[PDB]
RNA sequence: GCGCCGGAGCCUCGGUUGGCCUCGGAUAGCCGGUCCCCCGCCGGGGUCCGGUGCGGAGAGCCCUUCGUCCCGGGAAACGGGGCGGCCGGAAAGGGGGCCGCCCUCUCGCCCGUCACGCACCGCACGUUCGUGGGGAACCUGGCGCUAAACCAUUCGUAGACGAC
RNA sequence: UUGGUAAGCAGAACUGGCGCUGCGGGAUGAACCGAACGCCGGGUUAAGGCGCCCGAUGCCGACGCUCAUCAGACCCCAGAAA
RNA sequence: GCGGUGCGCCGCGACCGGCUCCGGGACGGCUGGGAAGGCCCGGCGGGGAAGGUGGCCCGGGGGCCCCGGGUGUUACAGCCCG
């Protein structure tokens, strides 16, 4: 039932650490709990454990003996950023960031809009309630 | 101020330390549903721990000293009394603030919280064995296993019908948004830019 | 150390049809139906291939003590399949 | 021995004072892995006092500097000949490691030997460290990393930072 | 109209193994568990609000039964959430685990 | 502290209200004044400690200020009586405030609203 | 002379500043809809479709009070306030649902136009559940009621005295 | 180091201590460690800990070891062999 | 009006000095007169392997695409030493 396998050359999202909020590819597996690149945000090659990573289901065939040049070429050829934008999780990460950095005046306007939306609920859902009561009785 | 805390698959000491920390700061705690508490170790040691507790008795008069309580709520009250300084007045106030019962009888229709720190899959390994507390209570003398289990099924059948009626209200919630989508489309776009639907 | 993978494939016949749901399988055939739970060992089952021809079992990252319990469950499954297909006839005599 | 943090390399050379009898003492070089140059030179005087007739009062230290690795990206399979002291008697071992840097391999060696056999490094010497080809490796836990076509999941995903939320309603599934 | 004060709880006093110090008070605000997160309330005033039997006068109003004890938040305590404070008069042992007000009008914004 | 921002009044008998800031006086006190219809705020002086600011900066470039008002004018003499000069000055300031706050949509509701906390709101977590 | 339901007043006391009213269990596997196909007096059994760092996200939902005049736009008139029946209701009984009506207007809420309020002029206990709990009398509508225990008198099946 | 086969036994060479000295830790404690004392306010530490009993590891700590059908929790100090 | 002493009660604000704790930024030397890092398979230019890469063969899962095992040193990719 495992869908996402740890495979050599798989794009993974870093959850936390120094490169917080960046994508990385599994270049080499040297130690049991230590992995071993992101050319888009200029991630320098270093070691990283398996705790602060969130893997995705995207791979491509390339040798691991190549340096940063062919990794950057494969990244720009595969164009991972458009698939990351099409991913539904990254479209709501920015929604959570906007909800965090929401202006209080904008929050007041959204609050009044949700008050009007709740009055629309109080009319329309009550009309569905009386319609369901007419269907039942 | 009232927190209802579930006790399914929760450890003794790990949950008890968190409850003893939160009660002394001041918060009404209702510990509910203590029947699936498991302790690490095999069935020999988890039985001989209680057997050593039975052997630690009073020789002159056993009707004055320790009492070997059979109820799991009273066992939890015993270990909370052992952890807390119950001689102090703040401990006596924590006894009034704390509320412990077995099963779930009068406010059964409430949502309850789960402490993840005392969880079995979090703390213990899945290869470890365990022993049940209600089975040991029924073997030592607690007679209300068949009384509680038949009353537990009565609230599960009521929650089966009510959640199905709660599911029926959820179809009416999404279908009402489809009918009135002409006028709320301006109200939809102002929430999608702020990021509430997505 | 923890061995990463030790697979053991089972070539079940066509007459033995199974349908797993979690760690609970059902076995049918010419005669007899037997069921057994497999929640305690916490392993991974995989019924692969078109028309369900073979079964696969996994034990990811287990040591020498935990990998020893994997092969015996395959023997119990083969004994269950033998009991469904052929059966068990035990003959025995009395001594006085 | 205080294994404070990672290890550092020090190319230490030293000799004795110029005598009126002989022109110069024979110079020697030692690559000491130590936390700092003070204990690097201390272990240098330790091994020199064990091997040759030389004392720290009648002697001198020529150079003690750090040189870095010329290939940090390339993987190297090291093999360390362990000389240690047991609680009853003295014995020797040999153990391989897989790490990029020599300092990282030596740093992992102290924690690994202290976990296995309770290595008190005050009287433990390292006589030889050398890189090994992939075919000449002995340990199966080292040789199992040599697999180009490998494809496997993770068995369990344990989560941390549970005291900061402190409350939850649904049960979180650890299957990821 | 509404609530104009956050929920702070008096936790205890600065104490060792056996001795205790009543002059330094320990406070804990609900919803913060970090030293970097409690940096916003450096200099906000605290007030233990209680009531009594006698009717004490109110500045700008009729006399009432309630009384206050003002204080000052100096700096934090511990790793995962605690803050230190010092009042004008020392609190008794009756005021253990009770609700206070956190006056935020000495602002730094 | 910039001219034109929205402030939360604290120390007055009107508290929790959202008042538009005008300018810095020569004495040192923050002269802050809301609409006479919306916020009901007169020409009142506050202090930089007692003022909590809110990041909403409207344009205040095209305004003017009279010179007859000073620090000695807004002094507590003794029975409070509203003079005829204060009403004319408040109307003259409100006539300059009026077109900008009418051009900004849904601003009069935020001005007439009052600040109040609820469950799960702590200002050190979220941002205004 | 005592009590069940609806005034002018008076002592004493403690925490408070909105509720979260709910299936189940898996954790090396689940959540939600159609369920075309069967068993079942209307629920499960599979089949399918989206999600899986969970949006059918408790890091989440709803209430939101500065007030009042007038003209408008969607909004809505089937709705809001209350009286009379019908059910649900006990592990430690809820002040819950629906329908007719004696009664009322298109006002509540979301945006535009205008006017007003002791605007108390720089320093604080404001903001609440409050027909809150306990004790005493003073008042007035509807409605019922005129009790028992102890000391002692006879008892030994009781028994130092009580006590039975 | 002597006398005893060994003791909380006796008798001797060097330093420090109770007696003449309390505080902090070691649960309670003549000798253990650190450090020695006028009365207060601020900042900061040794010895020591940071699941609760009381202030802190509630670090998004690492390496590996151990399942016991009588584990483990500290120098004095309160239990062990082949 | 100038100078000086003091308040019947409760509090707040401001500037100046001293003692502490913390945060945001900017500049410069050394190394092997730093190892290494990205840009023009950098061209010419000789050789070698395996965690065997294109391709070849063997066997089975899908109606023409993938798996495991050998052949191989560049080949429709890397790669270390001059």
């Amino acid at each position: 039932v495992f869908r996402r396998f740890v495979e050599v050359g798989r794009v993974a999202y870093v959850s936390f650490g120094p490169h917080a909020g960046k994508l990385v590819a599994i270049v080499d597996v040297i130690d049991q709990n230590r992995a071993l690149d992101g050319p888009c945000t200029r991630v320098r090659r270093q070691a990283m454990p398996f705790k602060c990573m969130q893997l995705t289901d995207f791979i491509l065939k390339f040798p691991h003996s190549a340096r940063q040049k062919y990794v950057r070429k494969a990244w720009e050829k595969a164009d991972i950023n458009t698939k990351w934008a099409a991913t539904r999780w990254a479209k709501k990460i920015e929604a959570r960031e906007r909800k965090a950095k929401m202006t209080d005046f904008d929050r007041y306007k959204v609050m009044k809009a949700k008050k009007m939306r709740n009055r629309i609920i109080k009319n329309e859902v009550k009309k569905l309630q009386r319609a369901a009561l007419l269907k039942a009785s | 101020q009232v927190l209802v805390l579930d006790g399914r698959g929760h450890l003794l000491g790990r949950l008890a330390a968190i409850v003893a920390k939160q009660v002394l700061l001041g918060r009404k705690v209702v510990v509910v549903r203590c029947e699936g508490i498991n302790i690490s170790g095999n069935f020999y040691r988890n039985k001989l721990k209680y057997l050593a507790f039975l052997r630690k008795r009073m020789n002159t008069n056993p009707s004055r000293g320790p009492y070997h309580f059979r109820a799991p709520s009273r066992i939890f009250w015993r270990t909370v009394r052992g952890m807390l300084p119950h001689k102090t007045k703040r401990g006596q106030a924590a006894l009034d603030r704390l509320k412990v019962f077995d099963g779930i009888p009068p406010y059964d229709k409430k949502k309850r919280m789960v402490v993840p720190a005392a969880l079995k899959v979090v703390r213990l390994k899945p290869t470890r064995k365990f022993a049940y507390l209600g089975r040991l209570a029924h073997e030592v003398g607690w007679k209300y296993q068949a009384v509680t289990a038949t009353l537990e099924e009565k609230r599960k059948e009521k929650a089966k019908i009510h959640y199905r009626k709660k599911k029926q209200l959820m179809r009416l919630r999404k279908q009402a948004e489809k009918n009135v989508e002409k006028k709320i489309s301006k109200f939809t776009d102002v929430l999608k830019t702020h990021g509430l639907l997505v | 150390m923890k061995t990463i993978l030790s697979n053991q494939t089972v070539d079940i016949p066509e007459n033995v049809d199974i349908s797993l749901k979690g760690r609970t399988v059902i076995v049918k055939g010419p005669r007899g139906t037997l069921r057994r739970d497999f929640n305690h060992i916490n392993v991974e089952l995989s019924l692969l291939g078109k028309k369900k021809k073979r079964l696969r079992v996994d034990k990811w990252w287990g040591n020498r003590k935990e990998l020893a319990t994997v092969r015996t469950i395959c023997s119990h499954v083969q004994n269950m399949i033998k009991g469904v297909t052929l059966g068990f006839r035990y003959k025995m005599r009395s001594v006085y | 021995m205080k294994a404070s943090g990672t290890l550092r390399e020090y190319k230490v050379v030293g000799r004795c004072l110029p005598t009126p009898k002989c022109r110069t003492p024979p110079l020697y070089r030692m690559r000491i892995f130590a936390p700092n140059h003070v204990v690097a030179k201390s272990r240098f005087w330790y091994f020199v006092s064990q091997l040759k007739k030389m004392k720290k009062s009648s002697g001198e230290i020529v150079y003690c500097g750090q040189v870095f690795e010329k290939s940090p990206l390339r993987v190297k399979n090291f093999g360390i000949w362990l000389r240690y002291d047991s609680r009853s008697g003295t014995h020797n071992m040999y153990r391989e490691y897989r790490d990029l840097t020599t300092a990282g391999a030596v740093t992992q060696c102290y924690r690994d030997m202290g976990a296995r056999h309770r290595a008190r490094a005050h009287s433990i010497q390292i006589m030889k460290v050398e890189e090994i080809a992939a075919s000449k490796c002995r340990r199966p836990a080292v040789k199992q990393f040599h697999d180009s076509k490998i494809k496997f999941p993770l068995p369990h995903r344990v989560l941390r930072r549970q005291h900061k939320p402190r409350f939850t309603t649904k049960r979180p599934n650890t299957f990821f | 109209s509404g609530r104009l004060w956050c929920k702070a709880i008096f936790a205890g006093y600065k104490r060792g193994l056996r001795n205790q110090r009543e002059h330094t008070a320990l406070l804990k605000i609900e919803g913060v568990y970090a030293r970097d997160e409690t940096e916003f309330y450096l200099g906000k005033r605290c007030a233990y609000v209680y009531k009594a039997k006698n009717n004490t006068v109110t500045p700008g109003g009729k006399p009432n039964k309630t009384r206050v004890i003002w204080g000052k938040v100096t700096r934090a305590h511990g790793n995962s959430g605690m803050v230190r404070a010092k009042f004008r008069s020392n609190l008794p042992a009756k005021a253990i685990g009770h609700r206070i007000r956190v006056m935020l009008y000495p602002s730094r914004i | 502290i910039t001219p034109g921002t929205i402030l939360i009044i604290l120390t007055g008998r009107h508290r929790g209200k959202r008042v538009v800031f005008l300018k810095q006086l020569s004495s040192g006190l923050l002269l802050v004044t809301g609409p006479l219809s919306l916020n009901r705020v007169p020409l009142r002086r506050t202090h930089q400690k007692f003022v909590i600011a809110t990041s909403t900066k409207i344009d205040i470039s095209g305004v003017k200020i009279p010179k007859h008002l000073t620090d000695a004018y807004f002094k507590k003499k003794k029975k409070y009586e509203i003079t005829e000069q204060r009403k004319v000055d408040q109307k003259a300031v409100d006539s300059q405030i009026l077109p900008k706050i009418k051009a900004v949509p849904q601003l009069q509701g935020y001005l007439r609203s009052v600040f109040a906390l609820t469950n799960g709101v702590y200002p050190h977590k979220l941002v205004f």
